[PDB]
């Protein structure tokens, strides 16, 4: 099978953009179509993430998941060669992301809208008077940490602590990420579906486990418990008055475990990449699309 | 160590990716060797089998190519639980019977699966024309009403994908369905097969919204629980599963408060508003050409998803 | 139907379907013709796309 997509530039290219883009070789880029040749419009997330001041991260996630994915290896004047990514094929993905994320052995990569500033992963192509941004790729635990930090900022907008939420921490380095104030009705719709799931959880949450955890905090202390600061919550006082029965606990768990699969799969936004055999000396890995 | 050179000669050549053709009317042997994909069914001669090359390991080669061989799950159903005038390309649904040692399964096509919903309360005209008695289908599920009443009907039915071949037996019908792979028929003229789903049961989700177009737009099934009897709708979309759950919640937003208003959820299990499952992908450009489906009397409108690629998943609950 | 104290200048635009005539001098632009190679894009399940 032959997966080569060449993108024709509508004008020439100055030498500084040539020098900048040849540094950006091997990164994951999105595409508009899956056809043979395309123009510079429709490449990158810059069409939906414009040169503006208010981002929208979840619509960027939608634009990432809806379109296909590719990798940029050969770049010259007037022309630059891309290699598509289709399910069923394996690829090599190099680690040319300037927030230098050390990759775990045989974990799973995840693409990402550029959270570390627009100017960080952007090539200004003034020759074709447009902009190409480069979507971030970083591992899945850091991905979920960034995503839940984004949504917790979106929900703690209306309350106030800021530096302890809008800045990720890694073994390699701690980073800061750009924060908007409103993600629009699509971010509110993600919070809508999250609160829908959450309120039906607290309808159907089991009561044997609360009766465990009351006596467990009053008996034991752990890193899994010291966040309560050795204080029982009030709903533990006004909930554990009831008796403990097996049948409705099983009937609660038989729907709780069904719902939590959907709640995980709602956080599957953005294409995922289950890679294999990452080497810390080549800065690449054998990957494929899950 | 020179035999290793012959081994690497026998192992090297990939499928031809590029080919500098010159003219079209010449029809060179090299472009034929690019475009010739080996067959799967041939006449029975050892020279004919050798040219067909079916003895090659895994994939076919005359003494890897981005192509997958399809698997063919086999089923057994009673002859009255199925109509032999079903289309070839129609998806099927297995209902797990309750006996420990079974042998004979229970498969429902959506036309047959409709009359498990209507009896107890156009398209329904044909569903009553083909499967005339609901009583011949109301018993393959033993306890339908209790299983709807506690809303654990979706985790009992796993989709098996589209149908291929129906050897019309007398009593115990044997059907072959593709659970996975390129859906293609096992016929001696190997004709193409197009998966059909009836039109009134199938609402588009693309044009329901009324620039990024991928090649693989998936097809989703969805069982939904209604107080007017549960429904099986189908969905075509070019989105991710993350998008499919949110846009399906927004699509089912009238029906959830419809069920909330008519039936209060007295227990804790009625709150599940059905689930979805990816039935697989197909071509996003040439998708869903309409067609007609005749029985001896009537004709329902029916879509035809052409050149389908079957891939079943589990159930993710709508809520 | 009584005039206000302030007038206006109605600007508008008009699209016109014209037939343009393209003229160029002989041997203006040398070019190079490549090799028209074919390729194999996608193996959809019943149909391949070249």
């Amino acid at each position: 099978m032959d997966l080569k997509v060449v993108v024709s530039l509508s004008s020439r290219l100055y030498t500084d953009e040539i020098a900048k883009m040849q540094q950006r070789i091997g990164c994951i880029l999105p595409l508009a179509s899956t056809h043979g040749t395309q123009n510079v419009q429709g490449l990158g997330l810059g069409q939906v993430y414009s040169l503006e001041t208010v981002p929208d991260y979840v619509s960027m996630y939608n634009y990432l998941s809806d379109c296909t994915l590719a990798v940029l290896d050969e770049v010259s004047v007037d022309s630059l060669i891309l290699t598509k990514i289709v399910p069923g094929q394996t690829y090599a993905i190099k680690n040319k992301y300037q927030p230098f994320f050390q990759w775990h052995g045989t974990g799973s990569l995840s693409v990402m809208p550029p959270v570390f500033g627009r100017e960080h992963a952007t090539v200004k192509l003034e020759s074709n008077d447009v902009d190409i941004v480069f979507p971030m790729v970083l591992p899945t635990p850091i991905a979920e940490e960034v995503l839940q930090k984004i949504l917790l900022f979106n929900v703690y907008s209306r309350v106030v602590v800021h530096m302890h939420l809008g800045s990720v921490s890694y073994l390699g380095h701690h980073y800061e990420l750009a924060l908007p104030e409103v993600p629009g009705p699509l971010g509110l719709a993600l919070l809508d579906n999250l609160s829908l799931y959450f309120c039906i959880m607290v309808t159907l949450l089991p009561r044997a486990s609360m009766r465990l955890v009351r006596g467990l905090i009053r008996h034991e202390h752990h890193d899994l418990l010291n966040l309560f600061q050795e204080m029982v919550p009030d709903e533990i006082a006004r909930i554990d008055l009831d008796d403990l029965s097996v049948a409705d606990d099983l009937s609660r768990m038989r729907v709780m475990m069904t719902y939590l699969q959907s709640l995980a799969s709602l956080f599957n936004l953005g294409p995922r990449l289950a890679t294999a055999a990452y080497s810390q000396e080549t800065l690449t890995a054998t990957c494929w699309l899950r | 160590r020179r035999r290793l050179q012959r081994r690497i000669a026998g192992l090297l050549p990939p499928p031809a990716r590029r080919l500098n053709i010159s003219r079209g009317s010449e029809f060179t042997r090299d472009v034929r060797g690019l475009v010739e994909e080996h067959a799967q069914a041939s006449s029975l001669s050892a020279a004919a089998v050798w040219r067909a090359g079916l003895l090659a390991p895994g994939e076919v080669a005359v003494a890897w190519s981005g192509w997958r061989p399809p698997v063919f799950g086999d089923f057994l159903i009673h002859a009255s639980s199925f109509n032999n005038a079903e289309a070839t390309g129609t998806p099927l649904f297995q209902f797990k019977q309750s006996d420990p040692f079974s042998g004979v399964d229970a498969v429902f096509t959506p036309l047959s699966l409709f009359i498990l919903m209507n009896h107890g309360r156009g398209l329904t005209r044909m569903a009553n024309l083909l499967y005339d008695s609901p009583a011949t289908l109301a018993d393959l599920v033993p306890d339908f009403g209790r299983l709807v009443a506690d809303r654990r009907f979706h985790n009992f039915i796993t989709p098996v994908g589209p149908l291929v071949e129906n050897i019309k037996s007398t009593y115990l019908n044997k059907i072959t369905t593709v659970v996975h792979g390129p859906v293609v028929s096992k016929a001696i003229p190997r004709s193409t097969v197009k998966v059909t789903v009836p039109q009134e049961a199938f609402v588009d989700l693309d044009a329901w919204l009324s620039q990024p177009c991928p090649a693989d737009a998936r097809l989703y099934v969805a069982l939904t629980y209604e107080e007017a009897g549960p429904r099986f709708t189908f969905f075509q979309s070019s989105r991710g599963h993350c998008q499919i759950m949110n846009i399906l919640r927004i699509y089912y937003s009238p029906s959830i408060m419809h069920r909330y208003a008519v039936v209060q959820p007295l227990h804790i299990e009625e709150l599940t508003f059905g689930a979805v499952a990816c039935l697989g992908t197909f071509s996003a450009t040439d998708g869903w050409r309409r067609s007609a489906f005749n029985y001896r009397g009537s004709s329902l409108p029916v879509v035809e998803i052409d050149s389908f690629y079957s891939n079943v998943s589990d159930w993710e609950v709508i809520l | 139907k009584i005039h206000p104290g302030v007038a206006m200048t109605v600007v508008r635009t008009d699209e016109i379907l014209s037939e343009n005539i393209l003229f160029s001098s002989r041997a203006s632009t040398s070019m190079f013709i490549g090799t028209p190679n074919v390729s194999r894009r996608e193996a959809r399940v019943d149909a391949v796309t070249f």
